[PDB]
């Protein structure tokens, strides 16, 4: 009766018709949030309670994967934010360390050649005698 | 690649003519580098006062078991779970 | 306003269609309870106290006797039922 | 019939959520130990057992009115796998399938083990022990179950796990 | 209403008990229900009126979860804020893991610290009951957050330590996270 | 005064306890011996002839009334000369009460079938045959239930391995599945669960000779 | 603030779990007495057709 | 292992483009088998039919894969029951001695092309059950496998994570572009 | 007459006084033919004119239930049934004799396998 008023909303902040049917067209679903916060990779986090818990938080990812888009892109830091582990953004939180030795996220490498490969971490026990020397 | 010829921390690697290296043609060799040896090895030593002290990890239930140490003898004094030295001066 | 559902108009003809009124099953934020809770003081047992508490009481497992011989231990030392009838009909 | 499938489906897995959320996983719990659960309960989730239990109830009369007395429904299940009471017995049947037939039997009542000591609630029966009945049982059940989640989260006392 | 064929004592509840009436009052109301489809018709209300609800789907992955801070999933190797590996190879992990999932080899370090030189978990043949964590009496092992960690050959799901260690850097932030708020019921 | 502690069922341990006698008596010819087990429950140990006599009168009288019968489980146990022990869990909804019953026999000895006191021992009988190799005389058609078909060997007697002896895989020379010895990549990893220090000093000079 | 999962002062209300029947408008002689009445009015207005 | 790229490094990179193919072909032939090769893997991507197998408690949560929660069907997932018309397994629960032979021959009947998803521990490597005597020790035995979802059971989007791997894997075929070359 | 008994496939029973005094009367002949020393003989023959009587003693089926409890009449009636074939199937096994097979040495012994040192 009135969800129009919502529908031309959501043209505004997408940028005219063009740009939110690519909005649809990658999202599936156009939707009505607050900008929570940005990660390092560009990804934007938006909340809106308006809509029932399991869609209240939902994520935008960056621009330049286009249709790669993974579940595993999103790093730690908003991993907890994200699953409703917690209520607070990795922004209000001062909790989370800053060690040195963190790593960079990474997505899920199967089926490429930057893939994993087990091998033994153990140098071979038995030194075989040496007849040259 | 560079990461075949990578010793790991362990101390491993194969040799350039083991033909386990088949193995990492289509794949690579993750080598953690940030070694453990190194990293607590920079830490720098704590001086004490009192005979003996203790270490919990620094985190009390989030250490490990709360161990304590004796100072008496020169040498720093290294902990058994948590790696960090201590010296009484 | 806080809850995102039908129209007014559909709410009145979806409630006469299911007959009765209707809780909407969704969860929503306001409803459940906050995910980030105060930690908790889970209390201590009953044998925490620091005294008169020796094990040797209240252990259960050391009490367990072998099987009894029924037969034997009269010698030693209406009809009979294996318990109280129960009306399964 | 397929929404049935779907309309309890969406309420389980609200419920498989407690399960998650107390032990960890969704499924195989491996919460239940032999000197008792092996975590406390988080705070704050019987206010989410109870706001589930609160709604389940107009879940189950959905799928009932589209089951129960559906002319279809009882054609498929009505005297289809008759069960005569002294047939059981004999064959080692247990729950439902012994209750199908009409014998009063329940373990949680004979041989108590648990706090079903401490609660109240009823067994339901079924006099003709076809598919029908046994199904009707199975509804009543959950039925009668969510009467005592109403008193085990008003009961509940506070101690050690 | 209808009687009861049979008398219900106390504690009991019967599902097919009443009988059916044989009043033209109520013969004439199942008439005309078996005769105008009128059970029929409620159940088609029924499932019409779903129409108008708000469906229940996520768009995953968009949008997911939720989840708790107890969920099991991922392992990792975590270290201390110094950086050093918190895991001494004690070897209580190895021992209660019901699938025999883990192998450790352990040797004494250069330093003379009690250390791992192996440690592999097989995907596999793990089932996630996160006995290992709780056995660990220095946290060094612990089921991660992630579950999204399918791949496409069964080679790359056999974890050696340095892909474990990796895990532990990558997930550190979150895993700290959980463990801080979970530790005290643990 | 301790709540850790179990409190024993005084009330139940009481009923049975006569109860055990009492059939000690009617069945003189097959009841061995009648013991009540630390967990208030009866345990009568019968001859192996004795099997459906013992379970009829249990089933038929007025007293017993043992009409369900629950379980027939087997246990192996190499060390006895008799190796395999069959026991069977009744239970009596008119008394409300179970009772045991052990049986025990050897590798090759036949086990009377007791399909007729209770027939819902028709399946369990035929897994107690397939897992232990008990044969039972009087079956109506046993047969195994729970291997696979053409399975050789017994797998839950004690001296079977615990992985077998032949695993499966697919040859695709014969377009079939093809049975192979077996090879493991990596063993089961026995662990020595064995304390050095007595813990239960109640059972170290029990059941003298 | 209570420091354990523990129900709130004065308990949670009573939970619903009886069976409650939908709305019942038609009963036999208003179901069969109207669709005769519909038929004749039918039929009235096919006559005109 | 090879991390995402930073904001400002990835603030410059193209947009990605759909086809795994680029349009960097050379020849107009190339290109157009480069463009026909995307309309197969568009539509054996978008509809993958399951076989419904659910052997063990995986498939349990194989059905809340269908359950409206997260609801399979809306990436054109659609159980179906015989193996002519399913086009992926799920091979979700234990493979006993016992079924060997059936699964074989199930996966058999289905026509290519087919792809098999691996669910769970106990049809990864065996799982839990890893040294019993009556247990194939990983699915991957007996047929090829195309996907493993690690988990006991994998949680539900576990395995929708793993779904879309298969299709993403569906997507990078080369079935014409490599007829060019051959 | 009750109006149905409740049980899926049980029957109501037309003059069960007759047919419990004809059972119980069958019992007792059977049982007679045991040896007087049977222990077994003992108690049935003490329990059934216990039941005997009280099918004689009451005439209302529902006061006969109270009097004896142990269930509804009919369930008494297939009780009865029973110990007919017990009582028939024992007189063949004879089982008041003395212990048919001696046990054999260990082979109720708990826990298994341990040194016994002479
Ligand atoms: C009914 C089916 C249509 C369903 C509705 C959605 C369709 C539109 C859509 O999704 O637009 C996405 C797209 C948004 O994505 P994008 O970020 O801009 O870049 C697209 C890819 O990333 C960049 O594309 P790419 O080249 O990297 O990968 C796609 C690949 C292959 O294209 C496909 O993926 C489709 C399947 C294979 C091609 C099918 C034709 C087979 C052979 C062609 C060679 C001869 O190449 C192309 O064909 C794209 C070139 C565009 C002309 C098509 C030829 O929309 C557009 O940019 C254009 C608007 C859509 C066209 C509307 C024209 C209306 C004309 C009225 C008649
Ligand atoms: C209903 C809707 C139907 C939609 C149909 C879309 C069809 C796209 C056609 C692409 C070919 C699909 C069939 C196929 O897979 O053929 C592949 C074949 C290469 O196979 P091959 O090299 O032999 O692999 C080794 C086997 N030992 O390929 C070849 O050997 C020859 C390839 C030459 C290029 C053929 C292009 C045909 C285009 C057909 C468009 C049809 C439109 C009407 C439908
Ligand atoms: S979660 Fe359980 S099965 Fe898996 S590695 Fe840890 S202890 Fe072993
Ligand atoms: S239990 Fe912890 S410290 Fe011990 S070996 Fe396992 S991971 Fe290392
Ligand atoms: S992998 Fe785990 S959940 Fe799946 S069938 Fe095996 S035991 Fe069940
Ligand atoms: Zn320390």
């Amino acid at each position: 009766i009135n969800r129009l008023t919502k529908l031309f909303q959501m043209v505004r902040e997408a940028g005219g018709l063009k740009q939110a049917y690519l909005k649809l067209y990658r999202n599936d679903d156009l939707k009505i949030g607050t900008l929570v916060g940005i990660d390092k990779y560009g990804n934007k986090y938006f909340e809106n309670p308006y809509y029932f818990y399991g869609r209240n938080r939902w994520i935008e990812f960056a621009p330049h994967v286009n249709m790669d888009y993974d579940g595993s892109m999103i790093p730690a830091e908003w991993y907890g934010w994200m699953h409703y582990k917690t209520d607070l953004p990795p922004i209000r939180d001062g909790c989370r360390p800053k060690y040195k030795w963190i790593a960079d996220h990474s997505e899920n490498l199967s089926g490429t050649k930057e893939a994993y490969y087990p091998y033994s971490t153990t140098p071979n026990k038995v030194e075989a005698w040496e007849p040259k020397a | 690649r560079g990461d075949i010829e990578k010793v790991t921390h362990t101390g491993q690697v194969f040799d350039k003519e083991d033909y386990r290296n088949a193995r990492f043609v289509n794949a690579k060799r993750y080598v953690n580098e940030n070694w453990g040896i190194k990293l607590i090895e920079e830490v720098p030593p704590k001086e004490c006062t009192e005979r003996v002290v203790f270490c919990d990890g620094g985190d009390g239930p989030l250490g490990h078991p709360k161990v304590y140490i004796n100072l008496d003898k020169p040498g720093n004094h290294i902990c058994g779970y948590c790696g960090l030295r201590f010296v009484k001066k | 306003a806080l809850r995102r559902d039908v129209s007014p108009l559909i709410q009145r003809i979806r409630a006469f269609l299911l007959g009765r009124e209707h809780n909407l099953a969704l969860r929503f934020e306001d409803g459940l309870a906050d995910r980030t809770q105060p930690q908790p003081e889970i209390p201590d047992g009953p044998s925490h106290l620091l005294s008169a508490n020796y094990y040797c009481q209240r252990d259960g497992r050391r009490e367990v006797l072998p099987p009894i011989d029924l037969v034997e231990q009269q010698k030693q030392l209406k009809l009979p039922t294996p318990g109280k009838v129960y009306a399964w009909d | 019939a397929l929404t049935p499938f779907f309309w309890l489906f969406e309420e389980r897995e609200k419920m498989m959520e407690f399960y998650e959320r107390v032990s960890g996983a969704r499924m195989h719990a491996a919460y239940i130990r032999p000197g008792g659960v092996s975590l406390d309960m988080p705070l704050g989730l019987m206010d989410d057992i109870y706001e589930f239990a609160s709604k389940f109830a107009e879940r189950l009369d959905e799928v009932e009115d589209v089951l129960t007395t559906n002319r279809i429904w009882v054609q498929r299940t009505e005297d289809i796998g008759i069960v005569t009471a002294e047939e059981a017995l004999n064959y080692g049947f247990s729950g439902v399938m012994l209750r199908g037939s009409g014998i009063k039997w329940d373990l949680r009542k004979q041989q108590p083990y648990d706090a079903y000591n401490l609660v109240n609630f009823d067994v339901p029966i079924g006099t003709k022990g076809d598919c029908y009945d046994r199904y009707l049982c199975r509804v009543e059940e959950m039925r009668q179950s969510l009467r005592i989640i109403d008193q085990c989260l008003n009961q509940m006392p506070a101690g050690e796990i | 209403e209808p009687k009861d064929i049979v008398e219900v004592p106390k504690g009991y509840v019967y599902v097919n008990n009443k009988e059916l009436s044989m009043e033209f009052a109520d013969i004439t109301d199942r008439a005309a229900s078996t005769m105008f489809f009128g059970e029929l018709l409620r159940g088609f209300a029924v499932t019409l009126a779903h129409i108008f609800k708000e469906p229940a789907t996520i768009n995953y992955p968009f949008e997911k979860g939720p989840l708790s801070p107890r969920f099991r999933g991922e392992h990792a190797l975590r270290r201390y804020p110094s950086g050093e590996e918190r895991c001494i190879a004690c070897k209580l992990c190895e021992a209660i893991c019901p699938a025999q999932a883990i192998t450790i080899e352990a040797e004494e370090r250069a330093d003379g610290s009690r250390r791992t030189t192996r440690y592999d978990i097989d995907m596999t043949k793990c089932i996630y009951c996160g006995f290992c964590q709780e056995a660990c009496p220095v946290d060094a092992i612990v089921e991660g957050p992630n579950f999204e960690f399918s791949t496409e050959t069964h080679e790359e799901l056999l974890y050696n330590k340095e892909k474990l260690l990796c895990n532990g850097d990558k997930w550190e932030s979150e895993i700290a996270s959980n463990l801080q708020a979970d530790h005290l019921y643990r | 005064d301790k709540p850790t502690v179990r409190q024993p069922d005084a009330v139940a341990r009481s009923h049975l306890s006569d109860f055990g006698r009492y059939v000690a008596e009617c069945l003189p010819k097959y009841v061995q011996k009648v013991q009540l087990t630390a967990g208030d429950e009866l345990e009568v140990l019968i001859a192996p002839e004795g099997v459906v006599p013992v379970l009829q009168f249990l089933k038929d009288h007025h007293q017993a009334q043992f009409t369900n019968l629950v379980d027939i489980a087997g246990v192996d146990v190499p060390c006895r000369k008799n190796r395999f022990e069959v026991v069977y869990n009744l239970l009596s909804l008119r008394y409300n009460s179970r009772i045991r019953v052990k049986t025990y026999t050897d590798e090759l000895t036949p086990l009377d079938s007791a399909c007729e006191v209770h027939k819902a021992a028709n399946w369990y009988e035929r897994e107690i045959w397939d897992m232990y190799g008990v044969f039972f005389a009087n079956h109506p058609d046993l047969r195994r239930i729970l291997t696979d078909y053409g399975f050789e060997g017994h797998p839950q007697r004690r001296d079977f391995p615990l992985s077998g002896y032949v695993e499966l895989r697919y040859d695709d020379e014969k377009k079939r599945v093809v049975c192979e010895p077996l090879e493991l990549a990596q063993e089961f990893r026995k662990f020595d669960l064995s304390a050095p220090w007595e813990q239960f000093p109640n059972f170290r000079n029990a059941n003298p000779p | 603030p209570p420091k354990q999962d523990l129900p709130p002062p004065g308990g949670y209300k009573k939970i619903p779990f009886a069976r409650v029947p939908p709305k019942s408008y038609f009963t036999g002689f208003t179901t069969i007495g109207t669709y005769v009445v519909v038929t004749a009015v039918g039929l009235g207005i096919y006559y005109l057709t | 292992q090879q991390t995402l790229p930073v904001a400002e490094v990835a603030q410059n990179l193209p947009k990605k483009g759909y086809s795994p193919f680029g349009t960097k072909q050379s020849s107009v032939a190339e290109w157009s088998l480069a463009r026909l090769d995307d309309l197969l893997n568009w539509g054996r991507k978008g509809s993958i039919w399951p076989l419904t197998f659910g052997l063990a408690c995986c498939a349990v949560e194989m059905m809340h894969i269908a359950a409206p929660r997260y609801d399979m069907d809306r990436y054109g997932v659609v159980f179906r029951a015989s193996p002519r018309q399913a086009d992926v397994i799920i091979v979700a629960g234990t493979l006993t001695n016992k079924m060997a032979p059936a699964l074989r021959k199930v996966y058999d009947q289905m026509p290519e092309p087919r792809w098999v998803i691996s669910m769970g521990s106990c049809a990864n490597g065996g799982g839990y059950y890893h040294y019993s005597y009556s247990v194939v020790r990983g699915c991957d035995r007996i047929i090829p496998v195309d996907i493993y979802v690690p988990g006991c059971p994998p949680t539900a989007e576990a395995l929708m994570y793993g779904v879309l791997q298969l299709q993403k894997k569906v997507k990078r075929m080369k079935t014409l572009q490599m007829w060019y070359r051959k | 007459i009750k109006a149905s008994t409740g049980l899926t496939g049980l029957a109501v029973s037309t003059n069960p006084h007759h047919t419990l005094s004809a059972l119980y009367g069958k019992i007792l002949r059977a049982v007679s033919k045991m040896p007087q020393d049977a222990s077994y003989r003992k108690y049935t023959e003490q329990l059934v004119k216990q039941r005997a009587d009280s099918v004689a003693q009451h005439k209302d089926i529902t006061a006969l239930e109270k009097a004896v409890g142990c269930g509804q009449v009919e369930e008494l009636i297939v009780q009865a049934e029973n110990e007919l074939i017990l009582a028939r199937k024992m007189l063949g096994w004879k089982p008041w004799e003395k212990l048919v097979q001696a046990a054999p040495a260990k082979q109720w012994d708990w826990p298994p396998a341990q040194i016994m040192e002479p």
